RNA sequence: AUUCCGUGAACCAUCGAGUCUUUGAACGCAAGUUGCGCCCGAAGCCAUUAGGCCGAGGGCACGUCUGCCUGGGCGUCACGC
RNA sequence: AGUCGAUCCUAAGGGUCGGGGGAACCCCGACAGAUAGCGCGUUUCGCGCGUACUCCGAAAGGGAAUCGGGUUAAAAUUCCU
RNA sequence: GCGACCCCAGGUCAGGCGGGACUACCCGCUGAGUUUAAGCAUAUCAAUAAGCGGAGGAAAAGAAACUUACAAGGAUUCCCCUAGUAACGGCGAGCGAACCGGGAACAGCCCAGCCUUAGAAUCGGGCGGCUCCGCCGUUCGAAUUGUAGUCUGGAGAAGCGU
């Protein structure tokens, strides 16, 4: 009778939102039989409702998200929420390429007289 | 006053939620060391202040 | 070209309407105030009781966000009764609660049966 | 092969030609606002040995500037104070005229980088200058090797720290040896070093 | 902006003009300057597609026509760096000036340049239609070095 | 509650997925006001190449860079009338 | 609580764009300026007007609309008729 | 009336950037007096406290328009010494560096300008692909009032040989 995630993630948009409207139903219920002196019994099961709503959403918010995410691949100027956050400073970094320009002089001058490798015995 | 701001009502709300003894079972936990609601008020003896 | 007034007025220029190519929001946003959550639960005090009896009334602990349109609309989905009219108040607690009439054609005594209360 | 004219002819203030042109900017640049962006810069050779290129991201405003000393803004000139400081005028603010153009137009325009400026004109009571600023954010930017440096954080708002040719002029930088070392790394620290009281282990 | 720009106008008729700028207001004549664009118009330089349509036929005969030599193109010049060079190698035969270059330090001096070389110049209206004659929004000035023997006697 | 020989307890540990109310640099205008405006719009009601009601939800600050659209001024010109 | 108030209006004044100052925190405040927009008909485009703040500022100034009768332990011109 | 350019105006136009927070160190500005001088005004306190701004993991400085006068050293920074010295100072109270020398660490470089003109060889945006921090193709735009390339005084261009 308990809820599994991974039976959740096997079922369809449709069937989620059935069994969250089913779930909030019942939490209602249990509210107005705490509000009524209900039992203990009754008390008890309104976390587990509550942890079966939250598990409920999560699973059709991460579906979503995945959907949104394959959806937007290979494309760019991503949608705000879907982009990486990382930090600030990071986000407004040069790339490595970018980091790694250089001018024509200095390309050659890399090319043409490197760091040798040497040792000094004989 | 009888006229009142929302936002003030609300913050009286609060205080009165948070004037209140402390629940009995408080005392009885394990390495409990509350004694009381050290933070209680009274209306005459320290006002909010608002 | 003939000007006839002394003032000089910005000539109106074309403006065009927004076209993002991506969308700043991935989805729209879930719906926080639905019927479950603008009704929290009836009250079952003794003035509660005494309105259900006298005035075909039932008393409601609302989300404070909730206006008397949405309290209308979330009684009627949840119970299917109409409503003569929604008084509402916030509580010294800082709870909102409503006072909801039904019309004639509900009986209130019966739907607070149905209810549990 | 043109810009050594536009040089030499710039070093000849003093000739009609050059008077009537300035003559002319001076008065046209009294009409407008103390900072105005400028589509292309009116001194194209001195802005490339400056840094300035012709491309996008690259940006040039001119910067009016108030002339003369600094009075010290106290009020009615009421010093409190021993007769040393009681002195209201002809005192000197310690950074140039075209410094404070830079730091205008770098508070102005927080969006974008200040590389370096230069004189244009002047009269009595304004000083002018224009100011290359560089859009750090820009494509054409980040992809040439010579500039993107300033795109790296450490040289955030370069005008305010006294970074800028200006900057290192006023902070007796621009010269090297007996004459200028208290000035390296800087003042201050140079005061910090040299007043530190060292208490080694073993003494 | 309107009351500035036209003020500038004013002020710059009352003051007066040094030598050297006044001898940018005696432009070409009107029939002179017609005749020397309608000559003008027919060394212009190949525009971005024609460019890349000559690009890929001589990439296509490159292998195919063992590189067949091609007669050097005659065009106007232009380029203040390029105009200048031209001009100081004393290979330049006719010198383009436009009278509305602002800032206009950068051509003042381009007549007494050309007056030193011996090289016969002239200053017509309009940047915009040099630029037009040269596929650019506005050419400071245009030169020609050399120019076909069917024109050789109108030039 | 938990096939406690196990998709599995925990006021356990750790983090990659997700949620994240009103504000605040705070950004439609304000503020001792949950006050006062404008725009887009899923689904639904009947309404049918027509428009109406409702509204999930989201937008409308400032200064700037690039590009663009729409414009003004004999400011500089040219072609016609 | 559609009817009592806030909410709307503007008062002394406050806060501002632009502009002018200012090293800067900031100062003056519609004074250095292409104002917001508003009406008519519509192929949603055209025509005509358009003096630079459509912001804050009164639970005693101005101002759309409710009266009896009844009712609670505690609410009412708000609940019932 | 049309067209080209210039300057400017309006856009909830397509895509980006900025404000603010923290304090031990770091960079810029502004800036006292208590105090000491057995009084006090120059001086001292102090190029400090307070005040106003700007960064990073370090900052700043940095590749000589230097140090020296030697048989010469050779970017910058820091430590020891120079040295409580030269100097400054109602030459009073007080204040006070630098070079050489020994160590820690070491690293050098990029531009502007005369020099494609047998064609801007440069760069940005959109679109379509790819082994996608980027590459390729196409199309618009920026740019000749100059983007690429060469050159930076230690050199360098050009020419001839290896
Ligand atoms: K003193
Ligand atoms: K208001
Ligand atoms: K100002
Ligand atoms: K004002
Ligand atoms: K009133
Ligand atoms: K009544
Ligand atoms: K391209
Ligand atoms: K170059
Ligand atoms: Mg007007
Ligand atoms: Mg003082
Ligand atoms: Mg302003
Ligand atoms: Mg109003
Ligand atoms: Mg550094
Ligand atoms: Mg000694
Ligand atoms: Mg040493
Ligand atoms: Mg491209």
């Amino acid at each position: 009778a308990r809820i599994k995630v991974h039976e959740l993630r096997n079922k369809t948009k449709t069937e989620l939102l059935a069994q969250l409207k089913d779930l909030k139903a019942e939490l209602a219920l249990l509210r107005v039989a705490k509000v009524t002196g209900g039992a203990p019994n009754k008390l008890s099961k309104i976390k587990v409702v509550r942890l079966s709503i939250a598990q409920v959403l999560t699973v059709i918010s991460q579906k979503q998200k995945t959907a949104l995410r394959e959806a937007y691949k290979n494309k760019k100027y991503l949608p705000l929420d879907l982009r990486p956050k990382k930090t600030r400073a990071i986000r407004k970094r040069l790339t490595k390429h970018q980091v790694s320009l250089k001018t024509e002089r200095e390309k050659k001058k890399e090319m043409y007289f490197p760091i040798r490798k040497y040792a000094i015995k004989v | 006053p009888s006229h009142k701001t929302f936002m003030i009502k609300k913050k009286l709300a609060k205080k009165q939620r948070q004037n209140r003894p402390i629940p009995y079972w408080i005392r009885m936990r394990t390495d409990n060391t509350i004694r009381y609601n050290a933070k209680r008020r009274h209306w005459r003896r320290t006002k909010l202040g608002f | 070209k003939i000007r006839t007034k002394v003032t000089f007025h910005r000539p109106k220029t074309l403006k065009k309407d927004r076209n993002p190519k991506y969308p700043r929001i991935s989805a729209p946003g879930r719906n926080k105030l639905d019927q479950y959550g603008i009704l929290k639960y009836p009250l079952t005090t003794e003035s509660a009781m005494k309105k259900i009896e006298d005035n075909n009334t039932l008393v409601f602990i609302v989300d404070i966000k909730a206006d008397k349109k949405k309290i209308k609309d979330a009684v009627k989905k949840m119970y299917d009764i109409q409503t003569k009219k929604v008084n509402t108040l916030i509580r010294p607690d800082g709870t909102k609660k409503a006072y909801v009439r039904l019309t004639p054609d509900y009986d209130a005594l019966d739907v607070a049966n149905k209810i549990g209360i | 092969g043109a810009y050594t004219y536009v040089s030499e002819l710039w070093r000849k203030k003093q000739s009609d030609v050059m008077r009537f042109l300035q003559r002319v900017r001076c008065w046209e640049y009294r009409q407008l606002p103390s900072i105005v962006r400028v589509t292309r810069p009116t001194r194209p050779d001195k802005a490339r040995r400056l840094g300035y290129k012709a491309k996008q991201g690259y940006v040039v405003y001119r910067v009016r500037v108030k002339r003369g000393g600094r009075k010290r803004p106290v009020p009615k000139g009421i010093v409190y104070g021993k007769p040393t400081n009681q002195g209201v005028t002809q005192l000197k603010f310690q950074r140039s005229k075209r410094s404070v153009a830079e730091e205008r137009a770098g508070r102005k325009l927080g969006g974008l980088k200040v590389l370096n400026s230069y004189w244009i004109n002047e009269d009595s009571t304004y000083k002018y200058y224009e100011v290359i600023l560089v859009d750090a954010a820009h494509a054409a930017i980040r992809n040439d090797p010579r500039i993107n440096w300033i795109c790296n954080p450490v040289h955030k708002h370069r005008e305010l720290r006294g970074l800028t040719s200006a900057g290192k002029k006023y902070r007796g930088l621009r010269g090297k040896g007996h004459l200028y070392h208290k000035n390296r790394p800087s003042r201050r620290g140079t005061w910090k070093r040299n007043q530190t009281l060292s208490l080694r282990r073993y003494r | 902006v309107v009351r500035i720009q036209r003020k500038r106008r004013i002020l710059k008729q009352r003051l007066k003009v040094p030598p050297s700028l006044n001898q940018f207001s005696k432009t070409l004549d009107k029939n002179l300057a017609t005749n020397l664009f309608k000559m003008l118009l027919k060394y212009r330089p190949e525009d971005k597609a024609a460019k890349k349509e000559r690009l890929l036929k001589r990439a296509q005969a490159e292998a195919e026509g063992k590189t067949p030599e091609t007669k050097k193109p005659i065009i106007v010049k232009y380029g203040l760096k390029h105009i200048t060079y031209l001009i100081e190698q004393n290979k330049a035969q006719l010198v383009v000036i436009a009278h509305d270059v602002d800032p206009i330090e950068l051509v003042v001096w381009l007549p007494a340049l050309c007056r030193k070389m011996e090289i016969p110049y002239c200053i017509v209206k309009g940047k915009a239609r040099l630029g037009s004659i040269v596929h650019k929004k506005t050419a400071s000035a245009l030169c020609l070095t050399t120019v076909k023997n069917e024109d050789k006697m109108e030039f």
